[PDB]
């Protein structure tokens, strides 16, 4: 254990613990601040986005309209003093990312663009292209190379944070290159180590979204909400489940089945439209859920078009003709022809629903805090509670640059109380952490993990995705219980020291198989429908605010069981209607 | 210690002669040798021209033997391909906007070229007609 | 690392020029090999354009005289740097290089500017 | 169907074990949309659970899975193995050291890139002030240059680096070449002394193979040009300068 102390430790370097880097490094010049990630950051999740990130700005617009909004949207299970504040931060953190020089793109004036998304009314949201995510996660990882305040420890994969008398005194974590464990001391810890998505067989997020972050919280007797709804997006190239954007439906896209009929003209989303215009609120840019359970709705139907790649529907494009494309919707094309064989003009791309956000996440309280002192979440691994139930388009990104500076700034005064807590059992915990992983190391059994993860995966899909039914979730439960007990029994090969990912693999699979169990629980639980997650049984099949308005808290116990609590709903001016 | 040994590999000089890519570079740059020869040729020519009209006879005599001639042509085949790849590159290097996109090498090659066209001849109508 | 401070090459000297050399060399230098290469002592040029007595004429000239010298000099400096970086491209150990090419791409620059003003 | 079998050629190197790296033939299951990433997986999932890579984004957006399929940098990220029915040799990318099967030692390529300040220099103004004004046409100016994801194929092209491994590359200049040329930024002299050094600009031959090889389509070494000619007039300028 080579140690190293600090001011504070932020796990995890994409959008928000990059932002909130940035952000304590100013609350306070004279911090040394340690920004650990498994990956050099900007290689990190943020920059596949591409819609772009939510923020109020048309002079018609109004921060009463974009609360309620995400209210409804989410269906009233946000949180929403924490929504308020939301909302009225968007503006000002996207204009000091444009103040960084992020390249927004522009209006012929020489000021900010807005795009319509996520189903609202008075459009909000800023966009760098067809490229947002990447434009804005580049532009922090620069942006921090000013402040020497700000020391990477980059590919270093993080095992476990240290605990002690209620609150957080360090962590563990691994050199990647160099195979050895360094041990960083601080006294405040953001965790920022997004996204829980891979947990599923198919969808959008890359590989390095595992739910490491999540995991190490569940084992802090520290409990992850609202861990049932996960988004899902309504177009995935088959197989891969690559992202194709709402962009280009919302640019004259088209959605059919075998006979092409435009087919979610019958599932109340019809009147059906003209090939010019495409409406807000209406067939293709109907409502989010609503269009993948069409899917459904037409797969059960006999209707979806069969491939090897799975059952599709197809988006057509093919009727835009260039110039309308390549201003606004280039990438989109590149991925079509590349990833499937589609040219956006000769063909139609097949798309079907795929797996996409975690609305879920580590509890925290409006500041970003969790029940454990000195520790917090922030970003898609965590539950601040503006999604509720359901993510609305675009407001994720503002999320992470929004709620990052503040988990920044608590978290760097936090540090400046905390009192020196037991020199001696915090390192006799990180001593633990050594002893842990290396009772993994050794272990003889045989499993490959990779049938593992392929196994998961596919419970995943099948028990907890758009349609849910009682009797499948309980088979996803008992899948995991499976493959939890089974986890136990893998031995990994490869003992050698340097990148070593044989390892850093497993490890991550093990956390997942940890996440996942807890989103099954909390979901076969949640004997109601609402937002992302909707029931068929008999019974429970409507939205139910007189006893299901509440969040759902799993917690991963010592003795390994998954357990429940439930706590209100926080309102304010917007009462359940 | 550490358990890590980096391996470095060689950069041979045989580097160029692997792909076809920099086979092409190299040559476009050898183009320089035969430039420069012909520069001396010219040179030669200008003291011929001078120790007096005997000499600027044996100058041309130089420039009637076989050898001289293959060498010449392929003298002008290098220019040639010089004058080509030149001007495919220079472009790369202005930087311009019109209409309101940034605008691309299609244009400035085509000129680059018409002056080369009208040169060739208001020069071959001087020395040859006039 | 990245030595902080570097020291700012002198190189956008020799480019400079060696710019002006490629395009000169690249405008007018393959017509006048076809003339002198070619032309010149194919005899394929109509009656007495190209003999002693009217090329000197052009030569003794002045625009004729700045002329030679652009013609000469420009596509020597210009193929001399690239023959310079050539040899490294090449791993090929010259010594004192920069003084070789530069140093010969300026007698030369001496010889030929001489030949011009005499006549 | 019944589906085909290719029969790819890895180079595994370990340090802790090997003396230098060394080839390695593993045979892949594979259809008309199978990726170069795709089989890399296969491979460890499989046969060769040892293997170990980079990669995560899965559509050429990232930038971690570079690496070279016979001689060429790529993407294992987006090649696809009907590409190459004749054979596959896939090495570490080129021009780096290194450190473990298919994953090469970076650290140069960072080192540059931050060595430039690669960052807005000295403008003002402040959130409550409002967004600066950028048009569609000053945007335009360096907007192409800001679509590298450091992905560090250029450095594995440009034979000028291979060469001389001081030299800041590609990407690094263009890079910096994009905060330059941003209507927005004020630290032109920031960025300026390395740049005209001779491991600046000056070291580029123009070859041109960088830009070819760019997934991002950025042409870096448009943006190398421009670098020389801006060296160039501030040579200038300080040789005027002295004062
Ligand atoms: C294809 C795609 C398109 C999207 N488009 C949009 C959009 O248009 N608009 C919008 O609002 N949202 C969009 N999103 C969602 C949104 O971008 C993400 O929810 C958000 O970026 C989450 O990123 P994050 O900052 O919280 O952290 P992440 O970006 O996921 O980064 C986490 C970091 O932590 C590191 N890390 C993880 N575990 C560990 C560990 N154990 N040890 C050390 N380091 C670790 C890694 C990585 O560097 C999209 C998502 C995908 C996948
Ligand atoms: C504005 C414009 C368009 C012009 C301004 C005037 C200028 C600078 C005009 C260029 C002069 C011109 C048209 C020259 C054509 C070239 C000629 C007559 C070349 C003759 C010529 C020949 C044929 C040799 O063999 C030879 C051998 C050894 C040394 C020198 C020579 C030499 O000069
Ligand atoms: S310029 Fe292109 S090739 Fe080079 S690192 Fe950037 S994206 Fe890669
Ligand atoms: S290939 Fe190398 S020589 Fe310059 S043009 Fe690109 S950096
Ligand atoms: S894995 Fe992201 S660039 Fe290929």
């Amino acid at each position: 254990m080579q140690t190293f102390q600090a001011d504070l430790a932020i796990v995890g370097a994409g959008g928000a613990g990059l932002r909130a880097a940035i952000a304590a490094a100013q609350a306070n010049p004279n911090a040394k601040i340690a920004l650990i990630s498994k990956v050099y950051p900007m290689r990190s999740h943020t920059v596949a986005a591409q819609g772009g990130s939510a923020a109020v700005a048309q002079d018609h617009d109004s921060f009463e309209y974009h609360f309620h909004d995400t209210v409804a949207g989410g269906d009233w299970l946000c949180e929403q003093d924490v929504v308020d504040y939301f909302v009225h931060h968007c503006p000002t953190e996207m204009t000091q990312l444009e103040l960084w020089g992020c390249p927004w793109s522009r209006r012929p004036d020489g000021s900010v663009n807005v795009r319509r998304f996520g189903g609202m009314k008075i459009e909000r949201t800023w966009f760098a292209a067809d490229k947002t995510g990447f434009h804005m996660l580049h532009t922090l990882f620069q942006t921090s190379l000013q402040f020497p305040q700000i020391q990477r420890f980059d590919e270093h994969f993080v095992l476990d944070i240290l605990v002690d008398d209620g609150h957080v005194r360090g962590l563990v974590a691994m050199n990647m290159m160099e195979g050895t464990l360094v041990q960083i001391r601080a006294n405040a810890v953001v965790m920022a180590t997004g996204g829980a998505g891979r947990v599923y067989r198919y969808n959008t997020n890359g590989g390095i979204v595992t739910g490491d972050g999540m995991g190490m919280a569940l084992s802090h007797g520290v409990p992850l909400r609202d861990m049932e709804f996960v988004q899902y997006h309504p177009t995935g190239l088959p197989g891969s489940g690559i992202l194709m954007t709402e962009g280009c439906r919302g640019e004259g896209g088209i959605l059919v089945n075998k006979n092409g009929y435009r087919y979610l003209q019958d599932y109340g989303m019809g009147p059906e439209t003209p090939l010019g215009e495409p409406k807000n609120k209406y067939m293709e840019l109907g409502p989010r859920d609503k269009v993948s359970q069409a899917f459904w709705h037409e797969w059960r139907k006999g209707n979806t078009i069969s491939t090897p790649r799975g059952d599709v529907v197809y988006l057509d494009l093919r009727h835009l003709g260039e110039k309308k494309l390549h201003e606004r919707l280039p990438f989109i094309c590149e991925l079509a022809k590349a990833y499937v064989g589609v040219d956006p003009v000769k063909e139609p791309i097949p798309v079907r629903p795929t797996a996409h956000y975690t609305m879920g996440g580590i509890e925290t309280d409006q500041n970003c805090e969790t029940r454990i002192k000195g520790l917090f979440a922030v970003g898609e691994c965590s539950s601040v509670g503006l999604h509720g139930a359901n993510r609305l388009g675009s407001n994720s990104l503002a999320e992470l640059v929004v709620f990052g500076r503040l988990a920044g700034e608590q978290a760097t005064e936090r540090a400046a109380t905390a009192g020196n807590g037991n020199e001696a059992a915090i390192e006799a915990q990180a001593a633990g952490v050594e002893q842990r992983l290396k009772d993994l190391v050794n272990q003889d059994g045989g499993e490959n993990w990779a049938k593992i993860r392929d196994e998961m995966g596919l419970a995943m899909e099948e028990g907890c995705g758009i349609y849910r039914t009682p009797e499948l979730m309980q088979k996803t439960i008992d899948k995991l219980a499976e493959l939890q007990e089974r986890f136990k029994r893998v031995r990994i090969t490869d003992t050698s020291s340097v990148f070593n990912t044989d390892l850093l693999y497993t490890i991550e699979l093990g956390h997942g198989l940890n996440v996942a169990e807890c989103m099954a629980h909390s979901a076969m639980a949640r004997k109601e429908s609402r937002g992302a997650h909707q029931r068929l049984d008999e019974g429970c099949t409507e939205r139910d605010d007189v006893n299901f308005l509440k969040h759902t808290l799993a917690f991963r116990d010592a003795d390994g069981t998954t357990r429940l609590e439930y706590s209100d709903v926080k309102i304010t001016t917007l009462p359940p209607a | 210690t550490t358990k890590r040994k980096p391996y470095v590999r060689p950069m041979t000089s045989t580097w160029w002669k692997k792909l076809p890519f920099y086979r092409f570079y190299m040559l476009r740059e050898g183009t320089a040798v035969p430039a420069v020869w012909f520069s001396i040729e010219l040179i030669f020519g200008l003291f011929a021209l001078k120790n007096g009209p005997e000499a600027w006879a044996g100058f041309v005599d130089f420039l009637q033997n076989p050898v001289i001639v293959i060498i010449n042509l392929i003298t002008l085949a290098a220019a040639l391909l010089h004058t080509k790849t030149w001007f495919e590159l220079a472009p790369k290097a202005a930087n311009i906007i019109v209409k309101d996109e940034k605008m691309g090498p299609e244009p400035i090659i085509k000129s680059l070229w018409a002056v080369t066209v009208v040169a060739t001849i208001v020069i071959l109508f001087v020395a040859l007609y006039w | 690392m990245i030595n902080p401070n570097p020291k700012r090459s002198d190189e956008p000297v020799f480019w400079g020029l060696f710019g002006a050399g490629g395009m000169w060399s690249a405008i007018i230098a393959p017509v006048m090999i076809l003339l002198v290469g070619i032309l010149l002592p194919l005899g394929l040029f109509p009656g007495d354009a190209l003999s002693y007595e009217r090329v000197l004429a052009f030569a003794q000239s002045f625009i004729g005289r700045v002329f030679l010298f652009l013609m000469i000099v420009l596509p020597l400096w210009c193929g001399l740097h690239r023959m310079h970086h050539a040899m490294h491209d090449l791993k090929i150990h010259v010594p004192a290089g920069k003084w070789v090419f530069y140093g010969l791409a300026a007698i030369l620059t001496v010889v030929t500017l001489i030949g011009v003003v005499t006549i | 169907a019944e589906m085909k079998n290719l029969k790819i050629e890895v180079v595994r190197y370990n340090p802790e074990v090997d003396t230098a790296p060394h080839s390695a033939f593993y045979e892949v299951p594979y259809d008309a949309t199978t990726s170069l990433l795709d089989a890399l997986g296969y491979i460890k999932d499989n046969l060769a659970p040892d293997l170990s890579y980079r990669w995560s984004c899965r559509m050429a957006i990232c930038g971690s899975c570079g690496m070279m399929v016979n001689n060429v940098p790529k993407l294992a990220c987006k090649t696809f193995l009907r590409d190459y029915t004749d054979g596959m040799k896939v090495e570490a990318l080129a021009n780096f050291p290194i450190e473990r099967d298919l994953v090469v030692d970076m650290t140069h390529f960072i080192e540059s890139l931050e060595a430039i300040k690669p960052y807005i220099i000295g403008n003002s103004r402040t959130a409550d002030q409002g967004t600066n004004i950028q048009t569609p046409a000053q945007m335009a100016k360096y907007h192409q240059f800001s679509g590298c994801i450091n992905c560090g194929l250029c450095y594995a092209a440009c034979p000028q680096f291979g060469l001389n491994p001081e030299f800041i590359g590609p990407a690094a200049i263009t890079l910096a070449h994009r905060y330059n040329e941003d209507s927005r930024d004020h630290g032109k002299k920031e960025r300026m002394a390395q740049l005209n050094s001779q491991n600046g600009v000056w070291s580029c031959t123009f070859v041109g193979y960088c830009s070819e090889v760019c997934p991002k389509h950025v042409d870096p070494a448009a943006a190398i040009q421009q670098g020389k000619v801006e060296s160039s007039k501030d040579f200038l300028i300080a040789t005027l300068k002295p004062r």
